[PDB]
RNA sequence: AGACAACCUGGCGAACUGAAACAUCUUAGUAGCCAGAGGAAAAGAAAGCAAAAGCGAUUCCCGUAGUAGCGGCGAGCGAA
RNA sequence: AUCCCGUGUGAAUCAGCAAGGACCACCUUGCAAGGCUAAAUACUCCUGGGUGACCGAUAGCGAAGUAGUACCGUGAGGGA
RNA sequence: UGACCGCGUGCCUGUUGAAGAAUGAGCCGGCGACUCAUAGGCAGUGGCUUGGUUAAGGGAACCCACCGGAGCCGUAGCGA
RNA sequence: ACCCAGAGCUAGCUGGUUCUCCCCGAAAUGCGUUGAGGCGCAGCAGUUGACUGGACAUCUAGGGGUAAAGCACUGUUUCG
RNA sequence: GGCCAGUGAGACGAUGGGGGAUAAGCUUCAUCGUCGAGAGGGAAACAGCCCGGAUCACCAGCUAAGGCCCCUAAAUGACCG
RNA sequence: GGCCCUCGAGUGCAAAGGCAGAAGGGAGCUUGACUGCAAGACCCACCCGUCGAGCAGGGACGAAAGUCGGCCUUAGUGAU
């Protein structure tokens, strides 16, 4: 019946507002002594979803609002 | 426990609060040998709270 | 209308004999396929990325207050002394 | 006559780090185009050019790449805008361009 | 007193399965057995909702919503 | 938090008690530890009336013939 | 009908490769497999575009005129 | 043990999957995987939109340390 | 870039090598051919070699690869070894 | 102490690539082993990794021009 939500993924994926998926960087939780500044301002930002794996996160929540640029 | 990361937080910018704009005490954590170095680093270096470019004192 | 396909009746019908599915393995056979967004067990993105920021425990997201119009959407629903532009109104 | 096969203390790699020359000579380059990712000095760095932290080879300005000699053995890298660049309408990719461009309009 | 298709109330209460293994979890308070009674049964007349504005016992449908949430924050479960 | 329970403790009485998702204060709401109660709602061994882009004897109930028969099984049971 | 000539390694599955001495079928006739419900995406088609649409529910039942605007989708983003 | 029920249990496994013509047409690789006869993403099909110019051919410019060759370096080697 | 697939056991041959015994219709990579998914002709028969890419009809013709004593199409052709 | 080839030395730690008045060896003064960033490239299935001109502040060292956001470079490491 009626899809229920991917509610594991959605908490990862947010859409913004022209329609793109994004996700936050992996890296910077523990360990960061050892990387430079320079690494952390790249992992503190936010990107697009790869169009490879679009597929995925779409097929996993289906409410989302969500532009594949069309 | 042979060579250590280790707390230079700030001398400057010791632990205050109140007025919008609060202070928060600066910090760095960065690596000295434990056997070398016995006594304790006392770095200058930047405090962006401080504005300035404090005395960076070791603790624990 | 379209006339879709009923599928597995000829070969010149065109998809025939294991319908579209090619040669045995996982989605071959009947059932349900398998979890969506599996990676194979290889860590799934949605497994291996953090989440969110305020999502994470608590924070209810910025749900939109006060249903913002603006004075260039007002413009085209004229009235000469517009008698109070309000809830009722518009 | 089945005996035992001995066991190796050999396999193990490194996959190719992937270094060598980005952008060659005589060729187009960018303020910040990474023109040589080389382990040491085997190319020095020339006028117009940065080199970074990992003996990396960058461009400043535009302009296309020169791989200079150095003197005693050894090679130089520097980067040169260029002048005036022609485009004539009489060759032949100016031809076929037009002539493509004014099928599709033809037929749209 | 016993009998009685299903529906229903109460007692006891699985496992295969899903989680690509598995013990939390899921299957599920489901199947099964046991007891009970009616044409329905159970619920039910606020030590209740809600927010400074108000509503007035239950029960059932649309909806809110697959939202708020819970979850080896995994599989999933999911309100008012 | 709210609701219910084994063990042990163990209040108060509207100058009260309980709830408002730990908890305290202030507001607001209600009166627990006695009972009863039609409807809308669930279902088909079944009766009457109607309907079918339902079946037509390898179909439709297992069963269009005196079928749960013949037959098998110690038996539960299976079953033309 | 067929003197006699030339050509011509049963079908299926499934393989790098099968006339295969790999698998399957004694023959003949019937039965015998991507369906349905609900949601999500996309395409084709249509209606409306004063934005669109109604759900339950009501209809000398069922369809059905005709009501029902409760909700839903679009009209503002940014940030935890 | 049997019989009935959960129960059409599940089976990344094997077998099987039915009318016709026309158009295009692969792959058997890389990466990860309690993974190796499975799956994911890339690579290579079809189909439908958008952006432009390439394709094949000849001619220049670039950095290469391979075949060749060599003994100045690193080893190895025979005779004086 | 949208929608929506199969594939993810490959095989042999040429070359460049590794492993092996510079054994294997052996194995593993790199570049290319064919098969795979490709009928026809040459190879007696003969996936993988050579030629050549089958829309369909003709009791017409020219040729590729390869051949011209008979089985069995074409020279019991020529000149020199 | 002189002479002669001169980079065969050294470069914390395996190797390769590098390094002359040097990246090798010594001394003075210090902490840029710093906050806020970042045009732009490399590397790629995804996750990840890498180089960075320059600007802003506030310093270091020098007479000044300038050089400094760790180490001559490539290992010293783990997502959620």
């Amino acid at each position: 019946y009626k899809m229920k939500t991917h509610k594991a993924s959605a908490k990862r994926f947010r859409v913004t507002g022209k329609g793109k998926i994004v996700r936050r960087r992996a890296g910077k939780q523990h360990l960061l002594a050892k990387k430079n500044t320079k690494r952390k301002n790249r992992l503190s930002k936010l990107i697009q979803v790869d169009r490879s794996d679009y597929d995925n996160v779409i097929g996993a929540l289906p409410y989302l609002k969500v532009n594949r640029k069309v | 426990d042979v060579r250590v990361k280790v707390i230079l937080e700030c001398t400057g910018c010791v632990r205050k609060s109140v007025n919008k704009g609060s202070r928060g005490v600066s910090r760095y954590i960065t690596q000295k040998n434990r056997h070398n170095t016995p006594s304790r680093l006392e770095l200058r270096k930047f405090c962006p709270y401080c504005y300035k470019h404090t005395i960076h004192g070791e603790i624990k | 209308r379209k006339k879709g396909k009923r599928k597995g009746r000829g070969h010149a019908a065109g998809q025939g004999g294991s319908c579209g599915f090619g040669m045995r393995g996982q989605k071959s056979r009947s059932g349900p396929g398998i979890m969506r967004g599996f990676e194979g067990g290889q860590m799934p993105l949605y497994r291996r990325i953090p989440k969110l920021r305020g999502i994470a425990g608590g924070m209810r997201a910025g749900l939109p207050k006060y249903v913002p119009i603006n004075l260039r959407d007002i413009e085209v629903a004229g009235f000469k002394e517009g008698e109070e532009v309000s809830l009722e109104s518009l | 006559h089945k005996k035992g096969a001995g066991s190796t203390k050999n396999g193990r790699d490194s996959k190719g780090q992937r270094l060598g020359v980005k952008i060659y000579g005589d060729q187009v380059a960018k303020p910040g185009a990474i023109i040589i990712r080389q382990r040491g000095t085997k190319f020095h760095p020339g006028k117009n050019v940065g080199i970074g932290k990992d003996h990396t080879i960058f461009a400043l300005i535009d302009g296309l790449v020169k791989f200079e000699k150095y003197g005693p053995d050894k090679k130089k890298v520097s980067v040169y805008p260029r002048e005036i660049q022609p485009e004539n309408p009489n060759s032949y990719r100016a031809r076929k361009r037009e002539n493509f461009r004014l099928q599709r309009e033809k037929k749209k």
